[PDB]
Order: structure tokens, then C-alpha cells, then sequence
RNA sequence: UCACAAGGCUAAAACCUUAUGAAACUCCGAAGGGGCACGCGUUUAGUCCGGGAGUGAGGCUGCGAGAGCUAACUUCCGUAGCCGAGAGGGAAACAACCCAGACCAUCAGCUAAGGUCCCUAAAUGAUCGCUCAGUGGUUAAGGAUGUGUCGUCGCAUAGACAGCCAGGAGGUUGGCUUAGAAGCAGCCACCCUUCAAAGAGUGCGUAAUAGCUCACUGGUCGAGUGACGAUGCGCCGAAAAUGAUCGGGGCUCAAGUGAUCUACCGAAGCUAUGGAUUCAACUCGCGAAGCGAGUUGUCUG
RNA sequence: UCCCAAAAUGUAACGGAGGCGCCCAAAGGUCACCUCAAGACGGUUGGAAAUCGUCUGUAGAGCGCAAAGGUAGAAGGUGG
RNA sequence: AUCAACGGAUAAAAGUUACCCCGGGGAUAACAGGCUGAUCUCCCCCGAGAGUCCAUAUCGGCGGGGAGGUUUGGCACCUC
RNA sequence: CACCCCCGUGCCCAUAGCACUGUGGAACCACCCCACCCCAUGCCGAACUGGGUCGUGAAACACAGCAGCGCCAAUGAUACUCGGACCGCAGGGUCCCGGAAAAGUCGGUCAGCGCGGGGGUU
């Protein structure tokens, strides 16, 4: 990714298809606006637990996370983006998504997986090493059993920002 | 429990008064009484009782009341307003006061 | 600046009109000097659309 | 359909939509694009639509709700007298809210079931599908 | 506080995550407005005392609301402007909209809105495009291999999209239902066999069989082709009463249209020359003030 | 009294809701003193609610009547 | 002092007129027109379902979009 | 204030509060003890009140630690919007110019400024 200006004028880019945005260092903070195609090729892989480098139209490249986004209500597009700008050993916390795996024994008597919540935010991994899925198994799951945020296997050096007793992933009866 | 206290303190008109408010402590056997000029941040005269106290523990009330009063007649002192505490004047607060109200 | 007055007053708003007649200004076709200071040339932010401004 | 207890009448005014353009509860969603009123009977019908195309049993998250009364003077009175007496009820769909969500079926499924939605509604619409994490 | 969407949890309420509506909800909260001081800087009004009134039916448009059907050349308020009491140019015609406030004279010049094919003053102007529908010259959900422009995804020198030859399989009438249901009236699952390839399978079919064909592969060729949205201009949806039509003629070999540029025409607005009136200040006569005169400014629906 | 009422006042409708034509000799004056609703644990009648206790507790109460503003340093409850 | 029609005409007061009269009003209704189009008339979209079987041969629920101006109205704009 | 600390009392009215936690004792504070009287309990020295210790500093208070909570809170962008202009039959919407939120993210914070007195610095 490489934008380049920064005034907080945007006539320069508006039409020409880029998006408004500020990375902050949390202690250095820069304003700019970056390509939309760009941006959107990008966060569509790498999506809140990103990490991708940003090398400003002056020469300095600085990795970054995405921490908002800013949407147009009617055209449902970007318009504008909030940028932290990353750390090294200690980041901040992690929202990711919870995914599930194998034909459940749920669906084979009546009901249905249901993601009951599909964000998952954790504290912390290291920043380096973000957890970017989440998988869960839910082939011994049946109808009517469901999966607290305790029982998620987190990957090392990671804790749990949700109460964990909270219903996540969960199958539900039929009808 | 505060009730009290801040009660009188607010029913002291502070500044608007013109008049000099007067605390006082006896809650433990020693007091403070002293001598404020409300408006500015700054207390004028005062006479405490544990520098030395003769001895008496409540008896010795109208004797602060008095060096007070006393201090109060150098330094210029002769309009007042009484504010009490918690205390509901009565014996001990009420010697301070009478031997003020006399020994100005 | 230098100023003229190029449009008009009528079926313009009441203030607007007497910031066209405080500016000196009583007829289209009116130029004038003005005094680049906060309330003469905040007159004329006020009227800008009706004033052909100079400079 | 109704609310349970209330005020009794209201009135009418518009701009774009507060919460929430955004995508939860479910994989696929429908999004409204004009600002219209909506009945109680108009969401039921969509409701019904989309229930039996899923059949059994798919999951169905209606967002919106009519909460706002609409009166109608009866028939062939001279105005005044009085304020019309609660018709129906209206939810006041602002654009790019979202009205509709489901999930625990295919996008074919969604795609249709939500067509066949829109056929019956007042105004145009668009499905869409998650990314809008502005929360969860 | 009232209302409300999915879930948790518990004996339902409270409470937990997720999520939302509010004229008569408010943790917050603009733009703006209102008071007061200055005048730091322009301009002309103000206030009080007294004489004379008239008016007290308002009207439209925009914005803000209620009432009403988010009807009315509707009703009732707030607010700006116009008409009322406003002539002049424009909008064919047209109190109100757009431009613009008409002291008088002129066979003089510039402009505003709006215009420059002929009726009709002024470029049948320029350049890059768009639409071919008389769209232009009045409506919508819905629909559509119209055409321009972007973007997504997919398939392809392992031979594809189309075309053409052939196979399309054995379990197996899969189970259930059924008077019979055997891919194909309704309820549960999509497993093996043979291969270069053939899926309890798509439509037609039968009372049910049988039957036709597709999803896959091979040859054949010989190259691109397919899906999904975004957007510009159009197409359909588009049916009323005396005779048609954009005001008319007519316009696409643009007189339609999106963009940028310039030249011209256009008012009682501005300007030129002449002239009168109102007020004002300056100058003069007679006897302050007052009247007349004159000059400058000013004014005159 | 609230909303309409367009964050100054004001502003109409056979617009949207609700009260008044009293009451109090203490419910006033002053002086002094006291702090609410509600939930949780445990408690003879009880056992939804009674009365007691502990913990939480900024108002989630009270103010003779309508509602709005207001109010816990009292206007709220008690006494001279 | 329900002078409560609450700025309160008298101390003191109800009906009727198709026998009717006067002065005015299109400031105001019944006819018609006009504006609107809820209602009224038709046409279109979706298709659940009916049609042994098969949505559309024909019919078409729950809902949606328009037209027309012949209904009952709304408004009160020229004509009392 | 000389340096500390404690007691009172203020400006400040939560970036100043709460929880968890550690420290503190004859030197100020607190609990404490006694109450027939002053005084007082809608009953009871619980509280007001009165005579005073030791004992304890556990409770409470003072002080320190801490960012779990609470409170304070950016820039960026947006909503809306004065005023210039516009589109749509209409519900509604756009452009230019200035002003410009709220919620949220970054964070920030276990306050700060005084007066008086007491008591300590072999
Ligand atoms: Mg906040
Ligand atoms: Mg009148
Ligand atoms: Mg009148
Ligand atoms: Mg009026
Ligand atoms: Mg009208
Ligand atoms: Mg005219
Ligand atoms: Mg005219
Ligand atoms: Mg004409
Ligand atoms: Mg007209
Ligand atoms: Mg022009
Ligand atoms: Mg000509
Ligand atoms: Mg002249
Ligand atoms: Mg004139
Ligand atoms: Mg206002
Ligand atoms: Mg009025
Ligand atoms: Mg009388
Ligand atoms: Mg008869
Ligand atoms: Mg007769
Ligand atoms: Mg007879
Ligand atoms: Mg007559
Ligand atoms: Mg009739
Ligand atoms: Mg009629
Ligand atoms: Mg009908
Ligand atoms: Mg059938
Ligand atoms: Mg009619
Ligand atoms: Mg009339
Ligand atoms: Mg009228
Ligand atoms: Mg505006
Ligand atoms: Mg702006
Ligand atoms: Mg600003
Ligand atoms: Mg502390």
C-alpha cells in the first residue's frame, strides 16, 4: 500500500477513487488517504487482525493494524479509515472470527450451527503472530448444546477479553 | 453523619456575612477554635489547648475561650460569627462561647 | 478591496439590504474602496454573492 | 406486528438511517434504499415469503419494527373534529437500514428468498453479506 | 421513562453479550439565534412631545411543523421574499417564479434573467463525446443479449464458450408414502462399482413403466469467452371523451444532449447628452428667521 | 402543566395528553434534630407485600392535589 | 358572583314560521364546474395455492406499483 | 513550614471517586471506659452528652501503592448546518463556502493550590 498526501483538504482524491485515513503511532500521528482498489483488494484479505506496511510518499514504511472503518450508509463503501499503527511486543486487543469445522451431529438430527456471536475479541498475542481464524470443532456438538467462550483453544500467550461462560457457536433445534 | 457539620458550615453565610466565622474541634480531649476571615483563603488568629492544657479535659473550655477572645483583642477582632461542628452546643462549647462573649 | 455592486436588492433577504446600503452602495453599477478590516470586509463576506470584488 | 402499550398517535419527518447499516445475526442480509414507511401486514408478508421458501427451517432475523401509529379519518368526514383514529402501524425505514437477515441457508436460497421479499415491499432494495464490523 | 430484534441465564422479573425506535425520552449536543458593551468602522436611521389618519378578509412560492391520505390553486402557525399597492425584460399565454424598482425627452452605448435554424433581436459557433428513441416534448413497481463507460469474478496454448459425433452408466423400483410413485405428486440421505467420462441426477413424459435430454469426458476444431454488479443516454410497462401539435414551422447531413471556451442579442436595471422636481449644504439680495435665484450633491413606483 | 413551538421570549388549529374553582391552626414562623426507593443474605404470626437486622444504595424516593422544573449541605421525615 | 358565555349588556326573559318580509354574502352551504383522488373504476408486478400431474389453459392468497376522473366525498376557487 | 508529619479549615467541585492493598500510634486522631447528675434517646450513653484512663491501632480516619471499574478524552472523518446555488410530481436529495458536533478510537489520570495551629529533625 503507498498513499501519499495528507492535507485535510480532499479534493485532490475524492472522484479519483481513494480513501480518506490516520494511522496513529500513539505517539506519532499522521493523517492520508491511500488507493481504494488498493485498500480494498487488502482488507478483504487481511481483514481487523491485518498487519501490512505503509510506506508514505516520502520514503518512511511503517507496518500497521486496522482499528475502524468508516462506511457510507447508502452506498455501503469506505469513505474514511481509522490506522493503529503497530507496536512490536505487546500490541492491543485482537477481535477475530470464529469459524466452525466438520459436518456437525447437529445437522444430521434436526438443527442448525449457529454462530451466536461471529467476533470473537481477545487480549493480546504478541504482535507479529496475530491469530487471524479462529476454528472450533462441532462434530460432537448435538441440538441444544452450547459453546461458552472458555472452551476455545486460544494459540499460546493469549487470554480471553470475553466473560467465557457467554454462548458463542451454538446449533439450534429446527422449525 | 457529615450532615451536621456542612449543615452550619453552609449556614454560615461565608463571605456576604462581612463578619469573621469562628470554628472549633472538641471531639478528642484537645480543640482548635479558630478565628477565619471566610473570603480569603487565610486564618486570622486562633488558640489551640495542646501546647500545655493545666490539666482540665473539658473544664478548661471557657480558658481557650478567653485566650482566644484574647488574641482576638490584639489582633483587632471584635465582630464574630460562631461556627460550631457537630457539637450541639451545650457544657464545653458553650464555655468557649460565654467566656468569649465576654472576654473579647 | 474595491467593490461594485453587480446584483440586486430586490427579493433579497432584509438584512442583506442594509449591508448593501451600509457599504455605500445605493444602485447597481456602484464601485467603491473599501477598509481590508474585520467589519468592512466582514460587511462584504455577508453580501459576497451580490459584489464583484477586486482584490 | 403491534407494539403492546404505548402514547396513541405521532407524526412525520425524514433523513438517512441511524442503526444500523450493518450486518448481524447472519450471514446474508436485506437492505433497504428509500426512506419510506413500512406496515406491520408488509413485513408479515415478507415474513411468510421467506418462511415457507426455507421450509423447515433455515433462521430468520426480522430487524425491523413498526412502533409508529398511522391514522385515517373515517370515511367522508369534513376535517377537524378531531385527529384520525390509529389505522395501522408504520417502521419508519430510513435508506440503507438494514431490514432483513438470514442465515443457515445457501446464497442461492438467500438470494431468492429475498427477492421474492422484495416483490412484495414498498421500495427497492439490495442484499449484501457481512464485512461490516463497525461492532459485534 | 415508554417501546422493541436474536440469544444467555434464572423461577417469569432482575441480570449478561448482541441490536434499535422516540413530539410529549436525554449521558451529551452543534450551525444558528437572542441580550449587553464597545465602534477598534461602514452607513444612515432613531427617540420623545403634539395634530390627522387608514388598516383589523390577505394571497402565493421556498424552508420549518401540525392537522389532512408526507391529497388539494387545502387548513392553521413560524420564517424569507414577492403580489397586494409593482409598471419594465424572461417563463408561448400567465398577481406570485427568474432578472429587475419606471422624474421627463432621445431614430445613442453596455448588460441581467433568458436567449442567438425560420416565425423572432442575436454563432446553421468551436472542440471532445452521448442518444437514433422524435427520447427530446410530462409517472411508477416490474421488466429487457439496446448502446457507451468503469469494476468484480470465471474459464481458457493442460485446447475452452458455441457448433457437431458418442457414451451417458451396475447396484437400484435407494428408503419412506402409495391404488401404483421406479431421477421426476409429498418426508430423510446424497454411498459404492467400472473408467479418459458418466451425478439416488435437470426439464418434458406416464395413471405408474418405458421413452427425449442435460451436469461429466473424448474426438472435432481453433481461439477468447462466460457470469455479477456500478454508472451515462435510451426501450417497454404508457388507455378517455369536439381537432391535432414541443407555442408553431421544422430539427438527428442536430435546431436534442453532457462537458469547456468565446462572440453577439436582449429591460423603464446601468451609461451618454439635455431638462425639471425633492431635500441638504455652500454663496448672494432685504429686515435674523423667511421668500426667490444660482451652483454642487442628492432624491423622485 | 407538558408537546407542537423551528436550542431567547412569543406563536394557531374542533392539533396531541392531564389537572384547578381547593386544602393545611399545622402542611405556617423560627429553632433543633433525622435521610429515602429498591434488591441480596438471615429472620415468631409472616412467608407476593407485613415488622427486625446486616451489606449495597445520588435520588432508581418523598413533596396534600395535575404535570413540568426543582430539591439529599433539604423543599424530604420528627420534635420545642 | 357556576355574573362558569368566567373583561362580567337588564334588577328581571323561551320557542316557532312552508304565510312570511327587509338588508347583505359567492366573506358561506345544496346543482354544475375547478383542484385533489382517500373512496370508486379499471390495468400492471410477485407468486403461495387451485387446476389428477403442471404457478400462469384458465383462476390467483398475503403484499406491491400505476392509470382514469364516470361514484360518495374532501376543499370552498368564478357564479347568491 | 526550615524539613517532615499530624489536626483543623478552605479554593477546587471525579482526569480530584471506588474497590483490592500496604503503612501508621503515645503524637495528633480514632475506637475505648464510666455515667447519678448537666444533656439525650418516638425504645437503648448506638447518637447527642458528660467524667476520663490504660488497651488497641486492628475498625474508622491519614498516607502511599495501583489503571479492574469509574471519570476526563484526542487528532481523523462524519452527522447536521449559517449563507450562496440546484434536482426530484412527491417521499426526499445534490453542489460550492464557512462554521461543526455527539458516540467511538488515541489516550490522560489514584488530583492540584492555600491558611492556621500542634508535634517531631544526637
Ligand atoms: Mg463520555
Ligand atoms: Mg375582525
Ligand atoms: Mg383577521
Ligand atoms: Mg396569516
Ligand atoms: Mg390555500
Ligand atoms: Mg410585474
Ligand atoms: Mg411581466
Ligand atoms: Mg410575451
Ligand atoms: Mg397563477
Ligand atoms: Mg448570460
Ligand atoms: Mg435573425
Ligand atoms: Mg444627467
Ligand atoms: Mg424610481
Ligand atoms: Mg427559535
Ligand atoms: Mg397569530
Ligand atoms: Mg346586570
Ligand atoms: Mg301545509
Ligand atoms: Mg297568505
Ligand atoms: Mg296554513
Ligand atoms: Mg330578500
Ligand atoms: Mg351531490
Ligand atoms: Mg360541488
Ligand atoms: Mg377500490
Ligand atoms: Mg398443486
Ligand atoms: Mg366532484
Ligand atoms: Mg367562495
Ligand atoms: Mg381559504
Ligand atoms: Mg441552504
Ligand atoms: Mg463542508
Ligand atoms: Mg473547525
Ligand atoms: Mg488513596
Amino acid at each position: 500500500m503507498e498513499l501519499t498526501a495528507k492535507p485535510r483538504t480532499p479534493k485532490q482524491k475524492l472522484d479519483e477513487s481513494m480513501i480518506a485515513a490516520v494511522a496513529y503511532n500513539k505517539e506519532n500521528n499522521v493523517s492520508f488517504a491511500l488507493d481504494r482498489k488498493a485498500f480494498d483488494r487488502a482488507f478483504r484479505q487481511q481483514s481487523t487482525t491485518g498487519l501490512f506496511d505503509i510506506t508514505v510518499e516520502g520514503g518512511e514504511t511503517f507496518p500497521a493494524l486496522v482499528k475502524a472503518v468508516q462506511m457510507d450508509k447508502r452506498k455501503r463503501a469506505p469513505i474514511h479509515v481509522d490506522f493503529y499503527m503497530v507496536t512490536y511486543g505487546e500490541p492491543v486487543e485482537v477481535s477475530v472470527p470464529v469459524h466452525t469445522t466438520g459436518r456437525s451431529q447437529g445437522e444430521v438430527q434436526g438443527g442448525l450451527v449457529d454462530i451466536v456471536v461471529h467476533n470473537l475479541q481477545i487480549v493480546a498475542p504478541g504482535p507479529r503472530r496475530i491469530p487471524q481464524e479462529l476454528v472450533v470443532d462441532v462434530t460432537k456438538m448435538n441440538i441444544g448444546d452450547h459453546i461458552t467462550a472458555g472452551d476455545i483453544k486460544l494459540p499460546e500467550g493469549c487470554t480471553l477479553a470475553a466473560d467465557p461462560e457467554l454462548t458463542v457457536v451454538s446449533v439450534l433445534p429446527p422449525r | 453523619r457529615r450532615k451536621l457539620r456542612t449543615r452550619r458550615k453552609v449556614r454560615t453565610t461565608t463571605a456576604a456575612s462581612g463578619k469573621l466565622r469562628l470554628s472549633v474541634y472538641r471531639s478528642s480531649k484537645h480543640i482548635y477554635a479558630q478565628i477565619i476571615d471566610d473570603s480569603r483563603g487565610q486564618t486570622l488568629a486562633a488558640a489551640s489547648s495542646a501546647a500545655l492544657k493545666s490539666g482540665n479535659k473539658t473544664d478548661t473550655a471557657a480558658a481557650v475561650g478567653k485566650a482566644l477572645a484574647a488574641a482576638a483583642a490584639e489582633k483587632g477582632i471584635k465582630q464574630v460569627v460562631f461556627d460550631r461542628g457537630s457539637y450541639k452546643y451545650h457544657g464545653r462549647v458553650k464555655a468557649l462561647a460565654d467566656a468569649a462573649r465576654e472576654g473579647g | 478591496m474595491k467593490i461594485k455592486l453587480v446584483r440586486s436588492v430586490i427579493g433579497r433577504p432584509g438584512n442583506q439590504v442594509k449591508t448593501v446600503q451600509a457599504l455605500g452602495l445605493r444602485k447597481i453599477g456602484d464601485s467603491r474602496e473599501v477598509s481590508d478590516t474585520p467589519a468592512v470586509r466582514g460587511m462584504v463576506k455577508t453580501v459576497k454573492h451580490l459584489l464583484e470584488v477586486q482584490e | 406486528k403491534r407494539t403492546k402499550f404505548r402514547k396513541q398517535f405521532r407524526g412525520r419527518m425524514t433523513g438517512d438511517a441511524k442503526g444500523g447499516d450493518y450486518v448481524a445475526f447472519g450471514d446474508y442480509g436485506l437492505i433497504a434504499m428509500e426512506p419510506a414507511w413500512i406496515k406491520s401486514n408488509q413485513i408479515e408478508a415478507c415474513r411468510i415469503v421467506m418462511s415457507r421458501h426455507f421450509r423447515r427451517g433455515g433462521k430468520i432475523y426480522i430487524r425491523i419494527f413498526p412502533d409508529k401509529p398511522v391514522t385515517k379519518k373515517p370515511a367522508e368526514t369534513r376535517m377537524g373534529k378531531g385527529k384520525g383514529a390509529v389505522e395501522y402501524w408504520v417502521s419508519v425505514v430510513k435508506p440503507g437500514r438494514v431490514m432483513f437477515e438470514v442465515a443457515g441457508v445457501t446464497e442461492e436460497q438467500a438470494k431468492e428468498a429475498f427477492r421474492l421479499a422484495g416483490h412484495k415491499l414498498p421500495i427497492q432494495t439490495k442484499m449484501v453479506k457481512r464485512e461490516v464490523y463497525d461492532e459485534a
